[PDB]
């Protein structure tokens, strides 16, 4: 189990603090050519006419869009999310306008957290942006994605070993290893606080003594909020493929201003965006999807660091779609 | 100026190198070749370190920090007050640690005893070339070692580690903790036992070697013996460095990933997985 | 070359022998068997071993301990045998995850613990009982047992005393391989980082320093075995030029120079204090000192560096910011 | 309000680092220090042609004195005055005293420098239970070589000049330990035997090959009084003339090793 120089490294840090990326070339290369499926943009169409919302029967967030640019919108997303199954994984074959099937309507929604994500989350992906094929990689099921409990292997797309399965309990400790860069924090950080916006993420104190009054017994929280917060710390390293001096300095983890790195900052931000998505839009889906979808408590598939950056600092290594495809935002 | 006993061993001879020049003492210190050489590099390196010290703002000695160049610089000379300080600084201290451990081997000579002090000595000199030229050149820069600061270089050792995730969990430290660990452990049992057997309290007879035998036979039920206790601890203490050095090595030239995902092997063996 | 420094060129065998003790020369349990391998770098005779109550006692607690973590260790992989060998550094046996303050814990949240924790403290005392006695029997002084009262002050200090100063069960050390590593990294983050610790720095100085005194004085020690400086006991009551010569060795080198028995003594002193130092360093943290690297900066320790990349701001702190 | 907090910008642990401090500096100068001094001190020199006073740090430095009583009887005293009456045959080198010795005579015999041995007691090392510790095979008969290893009894010593020098006749084993000590030989030409400590003795299966002194210098290895009993003098004796060997077997040996 090793890995041959060279290894790639840069400096995120004053010199000598050694902060910094240590990256193995063969795996970078291996995770750019997957990210490189990323299909270009279909070419610009010319816009004629009537607004769909005239044109088409049933169309309620792109209805702006002269049909041209509308039918170039639906071979792209069809592109991205269900190109083995075609149009009519979500459309009846004879009727576009029927809402027939579950994927219409959940695509329907997918149109408006993909505008929103662009929209209003800009302090995370910028002018980057995300598309469909962000998370979808090309399937319906996106490979990456969280219920609540953990699950293996985390890429959905592989076929899980008895153990691996969620009804094997022997499993456990290995689900919830796998999902914490192998440690074994006894802790998922998904539900603590991906999931929701319920839990606290700092643990350390900011001043030097202990105040009185939230120092002793019951006052206290617990030690074990340190352990879950290491154990969401090493899952959102393990899913932007990177480590702890990306993002901070760790003379004082609960420091910012010198001793945090830009990419924190960014880095809170997709914490609150994360949890955005998770209570507002995915999470509501089990409303709409086959038992077929649901975890063992009735929870839509949702999300997590993962879900779009699948081991990249950047998901897809940065590439953009966002001013090829503007019905999906920035939405003025 | 002379112990009780001293005088009958100061005899001239022993030397390395240089032989009668410098084979004399100054007060208790033997001088010798390395003892001069020594002394040149300790004055360079301390020099450097004044100059450099003086040219950064604090002089609060926990806060002052030399560190290295820009990983940018590479394995080249850098700019002096941009890691041309420390480069200077670390030449220096090689040769401050090398002069004293050949000069170690010179009076070893001249008391016709072992040289295994100054043998003993080459472990932590090797450690500090893993850190500071070993590593540094595996990974091709002079910025990747470690700062010449009695707090920077725990923020150092801090991010290095975390770099990996959870240091803990390289197999190397493992094995470089368990000897600190034991080391420690050993050293308290030997020099208790030693007082014990010769100081047994009140006014009792100092006891034998037969004794040191029986005490740990009977607590833990073997006795290691006098010369060996010794021929122990010189190898536990000696391989905290020696299997540590491979635990640092592996970190970057060998494996850029978490450490606690090394223990993939063991996990994910496909029989069990 | 002194081969014998390396190992042991000619073995002598020769009758058993026992030193009597004040009492228990009849627990002396087993055979005394020897083994040459063994005997090539160390004295050959394996065993025999007292017996003794403090012994069988600490014996029984011991393993009381070692089933409770073994139970809830199986529990874990659901009593599946193989999950078992093949998950075994990962399971644990937790303190309460659950703020109850000082409240004794149900056992699924950490009660199980606190038992083990119980049973391994009184492990520990019959133990130390063992340790002391057989000097005293032997007529010895009681040095060792001392040292080893500091090592188990420690750990009373981090499974106990911190825990009950605070006021919080949750805080204590989970037994298990991985699990008691994790909380190292748990506990460090909460106080605000162990390095600017200044005990923990005491004590690796000792640690360090017992590596140093431990590889100079096991040398120098095989480095004058020529003149039987290993008989150290009768070195001490009758000074010998194995001593005079280790003497000197380091008066010539570093200019100042023990004697064979103070040498021992820095040592034991260097030894207990690791564990001393650790100590007074638990009891501050959380009862007195909140976050480290904070009151060293408090107090003008800390170093500070130069951004490199540029200063982020806390987002959280942001006019507009979410929470 | 602070736990910790005793008044202005003073607290708790910062205190305690001052007394973690003090009772370090406490021990090492005031105990570890001291302790340090039972032997050797007070250091002598030169002499004063005109001198009075019990130079006040010579008691400052030095511990109280501690009696150890010895299992087989007596006592001893440490520290106490031990000075080297033995005549010693070195010439200074040099004036200032910076300057090494020279030996004036045969330093193997003579005992100098490497060559020393220390003024121990003319007592021979007992056992726990009253017995002579260090002793001859020929004497300890409940005692053996390990099945395995080589029984240099008849080898050939050869010394380091290549020259067979003797013959070994006898190993010698300390009793407290089970370990063996010295090999004696029946030295070659000569009407003796000669110990050397197996420390010097690289032993092989056929012969024992000796590197410290020339297959000459045996002749004039230390004589014990009795034949299967040292002392712990003698030991020091014998030691310390192989040990002596290695700066002075033959002329280069002193000189710059490179
Ligand atoms: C978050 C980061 C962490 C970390 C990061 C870390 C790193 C990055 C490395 C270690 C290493 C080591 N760590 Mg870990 N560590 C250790 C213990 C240890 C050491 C046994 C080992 C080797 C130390 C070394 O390189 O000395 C170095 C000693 C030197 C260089 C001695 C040089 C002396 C020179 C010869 C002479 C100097 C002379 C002076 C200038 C003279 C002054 C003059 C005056 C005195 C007169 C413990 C016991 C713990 C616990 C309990 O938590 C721990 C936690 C952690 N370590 C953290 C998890 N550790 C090292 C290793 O071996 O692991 C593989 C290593 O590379
Ligand atoms: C890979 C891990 C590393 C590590 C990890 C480590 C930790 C984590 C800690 C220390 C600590 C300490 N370290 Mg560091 N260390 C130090 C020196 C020091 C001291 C400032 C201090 C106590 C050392 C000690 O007592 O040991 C035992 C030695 C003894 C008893 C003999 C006395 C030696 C003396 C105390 C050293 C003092 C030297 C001066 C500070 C240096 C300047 C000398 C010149 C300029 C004249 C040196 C000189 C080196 C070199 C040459 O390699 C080194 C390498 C390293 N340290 C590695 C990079 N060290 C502790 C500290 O408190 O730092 C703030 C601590 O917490
Ligand atoms: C990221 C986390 C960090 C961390 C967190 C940490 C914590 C939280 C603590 C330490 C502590 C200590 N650390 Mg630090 N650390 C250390 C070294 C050390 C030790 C000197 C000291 C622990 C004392 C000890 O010997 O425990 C090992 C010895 C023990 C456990 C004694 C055992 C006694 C017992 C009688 C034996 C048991 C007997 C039986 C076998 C029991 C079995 C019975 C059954 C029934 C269970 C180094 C050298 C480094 C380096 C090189 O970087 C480092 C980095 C760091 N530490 C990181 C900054 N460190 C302790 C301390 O000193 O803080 C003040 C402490 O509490
Ligand atoms: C595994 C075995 C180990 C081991 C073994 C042995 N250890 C030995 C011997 C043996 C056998 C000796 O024979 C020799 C000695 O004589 O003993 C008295 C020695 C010695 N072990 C010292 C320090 C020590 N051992 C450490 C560790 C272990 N030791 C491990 C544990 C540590 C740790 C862990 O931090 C320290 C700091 C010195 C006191 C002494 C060298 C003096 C010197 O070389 O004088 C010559 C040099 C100087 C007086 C100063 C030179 C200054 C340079 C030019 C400028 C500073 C350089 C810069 C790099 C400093 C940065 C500081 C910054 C990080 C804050
Ligand atoms: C700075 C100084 C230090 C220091 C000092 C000292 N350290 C000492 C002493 C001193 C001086 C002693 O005198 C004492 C001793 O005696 O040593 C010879 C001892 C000790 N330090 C041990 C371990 C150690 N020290 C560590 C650390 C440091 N130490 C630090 C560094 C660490 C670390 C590194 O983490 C470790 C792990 C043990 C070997 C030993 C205690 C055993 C015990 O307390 O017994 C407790 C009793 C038991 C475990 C009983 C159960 C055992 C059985 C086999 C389980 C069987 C199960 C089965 C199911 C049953 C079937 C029954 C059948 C009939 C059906
Ligand atoms: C003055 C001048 C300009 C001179 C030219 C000559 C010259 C080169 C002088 C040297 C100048 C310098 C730079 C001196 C500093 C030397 C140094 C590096 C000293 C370090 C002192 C330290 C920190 C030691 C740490 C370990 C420690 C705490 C030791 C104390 C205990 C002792 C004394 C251990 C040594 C010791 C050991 C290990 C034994 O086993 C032993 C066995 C039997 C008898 C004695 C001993 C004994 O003395
Ligand atoms: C594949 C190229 C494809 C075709 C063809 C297509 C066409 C299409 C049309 C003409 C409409 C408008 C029909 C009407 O009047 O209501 C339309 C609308 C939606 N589509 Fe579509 N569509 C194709 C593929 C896909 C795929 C793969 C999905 C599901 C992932 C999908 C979904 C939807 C949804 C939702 C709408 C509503 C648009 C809105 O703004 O509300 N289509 N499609
Ligand atoms: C982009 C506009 C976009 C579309 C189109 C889209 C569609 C879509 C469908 C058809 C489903 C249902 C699939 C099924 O068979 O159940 C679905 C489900 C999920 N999506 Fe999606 N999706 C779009 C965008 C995005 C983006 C940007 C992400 C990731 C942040 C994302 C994620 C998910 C997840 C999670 C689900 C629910 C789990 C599931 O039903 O498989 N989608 N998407
Ligand atoms: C690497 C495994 C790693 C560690 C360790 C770590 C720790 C850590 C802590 C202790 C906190 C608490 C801060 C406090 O109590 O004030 C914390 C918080 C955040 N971190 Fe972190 N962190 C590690 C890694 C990473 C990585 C790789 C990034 C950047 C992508 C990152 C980011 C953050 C952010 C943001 C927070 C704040 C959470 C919030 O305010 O809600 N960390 N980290
Ligand atoms: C989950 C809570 C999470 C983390 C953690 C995270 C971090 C992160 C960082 C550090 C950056 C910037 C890296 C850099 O500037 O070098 C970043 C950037 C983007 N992210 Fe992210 N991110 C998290 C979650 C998510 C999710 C779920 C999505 C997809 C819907 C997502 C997307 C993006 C995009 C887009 C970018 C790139 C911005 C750019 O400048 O290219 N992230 N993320
Ligand atoms: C108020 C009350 C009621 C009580 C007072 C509180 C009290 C005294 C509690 C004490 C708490 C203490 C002492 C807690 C300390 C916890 C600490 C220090 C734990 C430290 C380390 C734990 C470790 C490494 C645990 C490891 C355990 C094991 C590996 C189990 C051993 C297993 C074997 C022997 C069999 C191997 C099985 C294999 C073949 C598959
Ligand atoms: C003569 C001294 N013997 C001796 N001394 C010591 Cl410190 N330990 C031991 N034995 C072990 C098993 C223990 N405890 C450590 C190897 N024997
Ligand atoms: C608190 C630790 C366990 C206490 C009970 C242990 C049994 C005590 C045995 C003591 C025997 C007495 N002796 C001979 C050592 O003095
Ligand atoms: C980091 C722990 C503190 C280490 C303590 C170091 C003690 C060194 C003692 C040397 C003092 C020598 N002398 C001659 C001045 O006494
Ligand atoms: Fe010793």
């Amino acid at each position: 189990c090793f890995e041959p120089p060279p290894a790639t490294t840069t400096q995120t840090g004053f010199r000598g603090l050694s902060m910094g990326e240590v990256l193995h070339p063969a795996t970078v290369k291996a995770k750019k050519e997957r990210d490189a499926q990323y299909p270009p943009a279909l070419a610009a169409v010319k816009a004629e006419g009537p607004p769909v919302s005239q044109v088409y029967k049933n169309v309620k967030v792109l209805g702006n869009l002269t049909e041209a640019e509308f039918l170039r919108t639906m071979t792209a997303i069809t592109e991205w999310v269900s190109p083995q199954e075609g149009c009519t994984y979500c459309h009846d074959e004879n009727n576009l306008a029927s809402e027939a099937k579950y994927p219409y309507v959940v695509a329907r929604r997918m149109l408006e957290m993909t505008r929103a994500i662009n929209t209003n989350w800009t302090q995370h992906v910028a002018q980057t942006g995300v598309t469909c094929y962000t998370c979808h990689r090309g399937t319906p099921l996106p490979p990456y994605v969280r219920y609540l409990e953990p699950t293996l292997p985390l890429n959905n797309r592989e076929t899980p070993t008895h153990v691996e399965r969620v009804e094997t309990r022997s499993g456990y400790v290995v689900r919830l290893a796998k999902y914490t860069a192998y440690s074994a924090l006894n802790y998922d950080p998904f539900t603590m606080f991906l999931a929701n916006d319920k839990r606290q993420v700092r643990v350390v104190p900011q001043t030097a003594l202990p105040l009185v009054g939230v120092s002793r017994g019951k006052e206290r929280r617990p030690l074990s909020d340190a352990y879950a917060t290491f154990a969401l710390m090493m899952s959102i390293s393990d899913s932007l493929g990177t480590n702890c001096t990306f993002c901070h300095n760790a003379q004082t983890f609960e420091s910012w201003g010198k001793k945090s790195t830009p990419q924190r900052a960014i880095a809170w931000w997709g914490i609150r965006m994360v949890r955005d998505l998770n209570m507002n839009y995915l999470a509501p889906l089990n409303a709409s999807l086959p038992a077929s979808r649901l975890g063992r408590q009735g929870e839509a598939p949702q999300a997590d660091c993962r879900t779009c950056h699948q081991g990249v600092t950047k998901p897809l290594f940065g590439a953009s779609r966002l001013k090829d495809y503007p019905e999906l935002g920035p939405i003025k | 100026a002379l112990l009780s006993f001293e005088r009958k061993y100061r005899v001239r001879g022993g030397t390395l190198i240089g032989g009668d020049l410098f084979d004399f003492w100054v007060g208790p210190y033997f001088v010798g070749f390395f003892g001069v050489s020594a002394i040149f590099f300790i004055f360079l390196g301390v020099s450097l370190i004044g100059y450099a010290a003086s040219q950064g703002p604090t002089w609060d000695p926990f806060a002052i920090s030399i560190n290295p160049p820009d990983l940018k610089y590479g394995l080249g000379a850098a700019p002096l007050l941009e890691g041309g300080f420390w480069q200077a600084i670390t030449v220096c201290a090689l040769g401050a640690f090398i002069s004293w451990m050949l000069r170690e081997v010179e009076i070893s000579r001249k008391l016709g005893i072992g040289w295994h002090v100054p043998l003993a000595f080459c472990v932590p000199i090797f450690m500090f070339c893993v850190l500071q030229v070993f590593r540094p050149l595996l990974l091709g820069s002079w910025g990747h070692a470690f700062p010449y600061g009695i707090l920077s270089h725990l923020d150092w050792v801090n991010n290095f580690g975390y770099q990996y995730l959870n240091w803990h969990y390289n197999p190397g430290h493992m094995s470089s903790v368990s000897f600190l660990f034991v080391n420690a452990m050993a050293l308290g049992l030997h020099g208790g036992l030693i007082l014990s057997v010769a100081n047994p309290g009140d006014g009792d007879k100092v006891k034998t070697a037969e004794h040191e035998n029986q005490y740990f036979r009977d607590v833990v039920g073997y006795s290691i013996g006098a010369l060996s206790i010794h021929r122990l601890g010189l190898f536990l203490a000696s391989n905290i460095f020696l299997t540590g050095a491979f635990g640092t090595i592996a970190s970057g030239p060998f494996w850029t990933r978490g450490w606690p995902e090394w223990w993939g092997w063991w996990l994910d063996i496909p029989f069990w997985s | 070359a002194d081969y014998q420094t390396i190992y042991t060129q000619i073995q002598a065998r020769g009758p058993h022998i026992t030193v009597s003790g004040e009492w228990g020369d009849n627990d002396r349990v087993g055979k005394p068997f020897y083994s040459y391998w063994l005997g090539k770098i160390g004295d050959a005779q394996i065993g025999p071993i007292y017996l003794g109550a403090s012994g069988i006692a600490a014996f029984a607690f011991g393993s009381t301990a070692i089933l409770i973590i073994l139970f809830n260790m199986a529990a874990e992989v659901h009593f599946d045998p193989l999950q078992f060998f093949r998950q075994f550094f990962w399971l644990g046996l937790y303190p309460p995850k659950a703020q109850y303050g000082m409240g004794i814990p149900p056992l699924h949240d950490g009660g199980w613990w606190l038992m083990a924790g119980l049973f391994m403290t009184l492990s520990l005392g019959s133990w130390w009982i063992r340790v002391y006695s057989r000097a005293r029997a032997l007529g010895l002084g009681t040095h060792i047992a001392w040292n080893f009262a500091a090592a188990i002050f420690f750990v009373l200090c981090i499974g106990c005393i911190h825990p009950t100063l605070v006021g919080s069960w949750s805080e204590g050390v989970p037994f298990g391989i991985w699990p008691h590593i994790d909380w190292l990294t748990a506990f460090s983050i909460r106080y605000g980082n162990f390095y600017y610790c200044p005990w923990h720095g005491f004590s690796i100085g000792f640690a360090y320093g017992c590596g140093l005194l431990f590889a100079a004085h096991g040398a120098t020690i095989l480095a004058v075995a020529r003149f039987g400086g290993d008989r150290e006991i009768e070195q001490i009551t009758d000074r010998g030029t194995a001593v005079e010569r280790a003497a000197l060795f380091w008066r010539w080198t570093i200019g100042f120079n023990a004697t064979i028995e103070s040498v021992h003594r820095w040592g034991w002193f260097f030894s207990l204090m690791v564990m001393v130092s650790a100590s007074v360093g638990i009891l501050l943290t959380g009862t007195f000192v909140d976050n480290w690297y904070l009151w060293c900066v408090k107090h003008g320790a800390a170093p500070d560096y130069p951004a490199y990349l540029p200063a982020t701001p806390d987002p959280a702190s942001l006019p507009g910011a979410p929470k | 309000m602070y736990h910790g907090a005793l008044a202005q910008h003073l607290d708790i642990a910062q205190l305690v680092w001052y007394a973690q401090w003090l009772v370090i500096w406490t021990v090492v100068l005031l105990y570890l220090r001291r302790e340090d001094r039972r032997e050797g001190y007070p250091l002598v020199e030169p002499l004063g042609l005109v001198k009075l006073a019990p130079e006040d740090g010579q008691v400052y430095e030095l511990p109280y004195p501690k009696t150890f009583v010895l299992p087989h009887g007596g006592t001893v005293t440490v520290p106490r005055r031990r000075p080297e009456t033995r005549e010693l045959k070195l010439a200074q080198t040099d004036g200032f005293e910076g300057a090494p010795l020279q030996p004036t005579g045969n330093p193997l015999v003579d005992a100098v420098g490497p060559a020393s041995y220390a003024e121990r007691a003319e007592v021979v090392d007992a056992t726990v239970d009253g017995k002579a510790k260090i002793v001859p095979l020929r004497v300890a008969t409940d005692f053996s070589i390990a099945e395995g290893d080589v029984d240099p009894r008849g080898l050939p010593v050869v010394a380091a000049d290549g020259v067979e020098a003797g013959t070994v006749t006898d190993l010698w084993v300390d009793r407290s330990e089970h370990y063996f000590r010295y090999l004696e030989l029946s030295v070659a030409g000569s009407a003796r035997t000669a110990l050397i400590p197996l420390g010097f003795c690289d032993v092989k299966k056929d012969k024992i090959v000796v590197t410290s002194i020339l297959s000459e210098q045996f002749a004039n290895v230390p004589r014990l009084q009795s034949r299967d009993q040292i002392t712990l003098r003698e030991e020091d004796k014998v030691s310390a003339y192989y040990a002596g060997g290695l700066l002075y077997a033959t002329p280069e040996r002193a000189e710059s090793l490179l």
